[PDB]
DNA sequence: ATCCATATCCACCTGGTCCTACTACCAAAAGTGTATTTGGAAACTGCTCCATCAAAAGGCATGTTCAGCTGGATTCCAGCTGAACATGCCTTTTGATGGAGCAGTTTCCAAATACACTTTTGGTAGTAGGACCAGGTGGATATGGAT
DNA sequence: ATCCATATCCACCTGGTCCTACTACCAAAAGTGTATTTGGAAACTGCTCCATCAAAAGGCATGTTCAGCTGGAATCCAGCTGAACATGCCTTTTGATGGAGCAGTTTCCAAATACACTTTTGGTAGTAGGACCAGGTGGATATGGAT
């Protein structure tokens, strides 16, 4: 079987764009869109987890690799959405 | 019970990206927090570029996405530009752009 | 095959790129730049190829030699 | 008649920056892939979405250079691109 | 007096090309990476070899961006390097 | 412990210095803008490395910038450096 | 005895297998890995340190400095591929002057 | 009070110099150098294999994953003298 | 300003490529609950090296003058390249189809892991002691350039 | 061709710097042997999709002709920038000090893992049904440029 991220991504885009659409080739950008972005962030922290002699990634790496890979404006709202994210997982 | 998705109140799997860190050999051990916060991120991300993309395809009157959606919307925004900045879309073509120096008189 | 770009078709990918005016000896030279480009990511594909102990270039090969090139292409997988 | 050198031209930049076709036939393209290819291994097989992705990578790089290519030739305050500006855009990128 | 223009330039040329020393004077440069640094965070001490470091690093990147700016230069048939080459380099290159 | 306000300090990047650079690239005649233009151009390049190297640095929740935080924020930037760790 | 001596090596066979498993490149390690890649870590050094000590001859020098070590990877064409996206801390540049600035 | 054991790849590289070059010396500088260039060399040739690793869903680096991901990386003729060091060491390892 | 020849654009239409949707099946995934393990946060502190101070010497930055040759403006024309056209060759298409070979499944052993006991080794440390590199002075010889 | 003025250079030294070289201590690699676990090589093969050969139809490549206008060569001069020079500042250098804060060590406990048992899910494959758009068709109208 292959795994896809492709029914995430048409949960975000009827959430955003609730009558829109997307082909099936723009679907399969997406992913590579999706992968890609998860194995940029989760090697720069496992970069800095190894930096600094952790054998762990936290959340914290995380962040910090997000604060290192995004521009600007998409960091800061990443970052926001991120500990948002962790902070409401944890009250529960 | 309920996933893990929803007490982030996230759309995008925690327990997928917790697993695909689990594999990737990124280190030992991976916190419980990281893949909520990891998942969080990539959706966010994705509903920005759904966003733009949506944007681009009502301006050509249509009603699905295609892939010139995704190249307009990356290449107009400064920030996802420069996020994609080595990244090529197949079937994006190119921003409509002639240099001001060989126009009209 | 090289010779198989014919000139009208460097003049379409030229005019997406946004020139007007094309010399007479542009056309040899961009036959010349996409043999060293295909020469390098396909080598590298065929690598991958040989490495899965395969016959067949997939899909993947390529965008794996294209990602290593820092050409990172969306579209077919990965 | 009825046009002046060079606006089909710039109608023509206008055609194909709307559109995100490939530009280049995809047999003879193809044709090119085999050939290359065979002087790596032999008897080697091409699944088409592999030679569809080797022709967007292709077209996308040849265009970005014409970009760049454009550049330099504007940049000698001339409107026709040369082989100087090819080889000094490659050679700025690092290419060489 | 003696030397025409241009001939003394060609002299640093040879000379700076021949030796390996920091250009930028060091203190000059220290001063700029803490006031740089100043801005993103307070209160941010620096080891020495880490000025050096951004030092060394930061000259490597302006003698190259210099000899692509030569080139753009020459290819307008100039000899003068301007900020349209300085430009057109940094574009080209991706910056 | 006060300390004297950081301002400027662009202008310690002589002309000078500028033209010494410019002549380890081979240049042979330097305009009258190029300086300032180089600043900018410096400044940028600077701004851009240091973030990443305190980003580690805040990372590793130390004070100090180390010669290994330039190095890590310098090889993400595509421009490896030999000579200081790593 | 030592496996770099039954590899006939003498880069550390031992160093690279415990420090390729402490960066996780895969859940196990062969232990045929660790010979070959000690064995051309110990190759590429010592093309480099030939072709710098012919550098630090040429200038009439009896040890390498970095400058030499820049001069040998900037005038070989491989090594100079190979490091092109490297700077070697105080090497500077070759001497180099664009033939239009000749008298 | 016990400070960290630094390793470095000093005493290796100066074995390999005074066996090409036994009259030379190595400044620091130039040596820390040359550990900047082992370790770098050593970081992308066990990220391409650990990469190959994956690609084939593989969980084992084997000495051939090293063997192509050196191919991939090196240039030319350091490729072949390198692949060729590799097989050597390797059979005269299995061979005791 | 007039008018002709294309090129462009908006509206409507129609076939088929392409989406979503809804059913069932299910291995794998994901969650849960229970038990053991351990990475690394806190607290303390030994001590490296970073910031800052003073002082003084001269290397080098700055500000100015002056004139050489460079860039940029102008003019011209040779010939290079774009436009348009007729021809006709290929590319495309799609269709069927062997069969190469990718990939799914299973057996099973060479090789990798785990752990415990034994050596060996590589840093770190200090102290001695030489080679050699940097820089200062001086005195041939070249060389760019004015004649 | 002559020759001045200044840079280049070669041959040494000598001061201090920076490298190799000794002995020794030694935790922490690294080797080793044993036992236990398993990744993936091999072997078989079922289904995908890749290659190839056929057959039209016209889209678009090729080759030519012919004219406009663009590149490049030549000429001219305002003025921008290089070279030289006088002045003195503020960088470099040496050395000392106080203490920030890095980094080593121990205690402990919150969070991670390990494992088994259960529940859910995504995803795969068919099979219905519909809208969306690609490509014409028609005729209005804007546009380029020659009168
Ligand atoms: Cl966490
Ligand atoms: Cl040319
Ligand atoms: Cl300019
Ligand atoms: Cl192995
Ligand atoms: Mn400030
Ligand atoms: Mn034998
Ligand atoms: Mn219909
Ligand atoms: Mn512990
Ligand atoms: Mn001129
Ligand atoms: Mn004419
Ligand atoms: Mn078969
Ligand atoms: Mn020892
Ligand atoms: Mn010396
Ligand atoms: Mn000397
Ligand atoms: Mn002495
Ligand atoms: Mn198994
Ligand atoms: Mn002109
Ligand atoms: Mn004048
Ligand atoms: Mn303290
Ligand atoms: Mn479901
Ligand atoms: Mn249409
Ligand atoms: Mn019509
Ligand atoms: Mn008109």
């Amino acid at each position: 079987r292959k795994e896809s991220y492709a029914i995430y991504v048409y949960k975000v885009l009827k959430q955003v764009h609730p009558d829109t659409g997307i082909s099936s080739k723009a679907m399969s950008i997406m992913n590579s869109f999706v992968n890609d972005v998860f194995e940029r962030i989760a090697g720069e922290a496992s970069r800095l987890a190894h930096y600094n002699k952790r054998s762990t990634i936290t959340s914290r790496e995380i962040q910090t690799a997000v604060r290192l890979l995004l521009p600007g404006e998409l960091a800061k709202h990443a970052v926001s959405e991120g500990t948002k994210a962790v902070t409401k997982y944890t009250s529960a | 019970a309920k996933t893990r998705s929803s007490r982030a109140g996230l759309q995008f799997p925690v327990g997928r990206v917790h697993r695909l860190l689990r594999k990737g050999c990124y280190a030992e051990r991976v916190g419980a927090g990281a893949p909520v916060y990891l998942a969080a991120v990539l959706e966010y991300l994705t509903a920005e570029i759904l966003e733009l993309a949506g944007n681009a395809a009502r301006d050509n009157k249509k009603t699905r996405i295609i892939p010139r959606h995704l190249q307009l919307a990356v290449r107009n925004d400064e920030e996802l530009n420069k996020l994609l900045g080595r990244v090529t879309i197949a079937q994006g073509g190119v921003l409509p752009n002639i240099q001001s120096v060989l126009l009209p008189k | 095959n090289i010779q198989g770009i014919t000139k009208p078709a460097i003049r379409r990918l030229a005019r997406r790129g946004g020139v007007k005016r094309i010399s007479g000896l542009i056309y040899e030279e961009t036959r010349g730049v996409l043999k060293v480009f295909l020469e390098n990511v396909i080598r590298d594909a065929v690598t991958y190829t040989e490495h899965a102990k395969r016959k067949t270039v997939t899909a993947m090969d390529v965008v794996y030699a294209l990602k290593r090139q820092g050409r990172t292409l969306y579209g077919f997988g990965g | 008649h009825c046009y002046r050198p060079g606006t089909v031209a710039l109608r023509e930049i206008r055609r194909y920056q709307k559109s995100t076709e490939l530009l280049i036939r995809k047999l003879p393209f193809q044709r090119l892939v085999r050939e290359i290819a065979q002087d790596f291994k032999t008897d080697l097989r091409f699944q088409s979405s592999a030679v569809m992705a080797l022709q967007e990578a292709s077209e996308a790089y040849l265009v970005a250079l014409f970009e760049d290519t454009n550049l330099a030739a504007i940049h000698a305050k001339r409107v026709t691109i040369m082989p100087k500006d090819i080889q000094l855009a490659r050679r700025i990128r690092g290419e060489r």
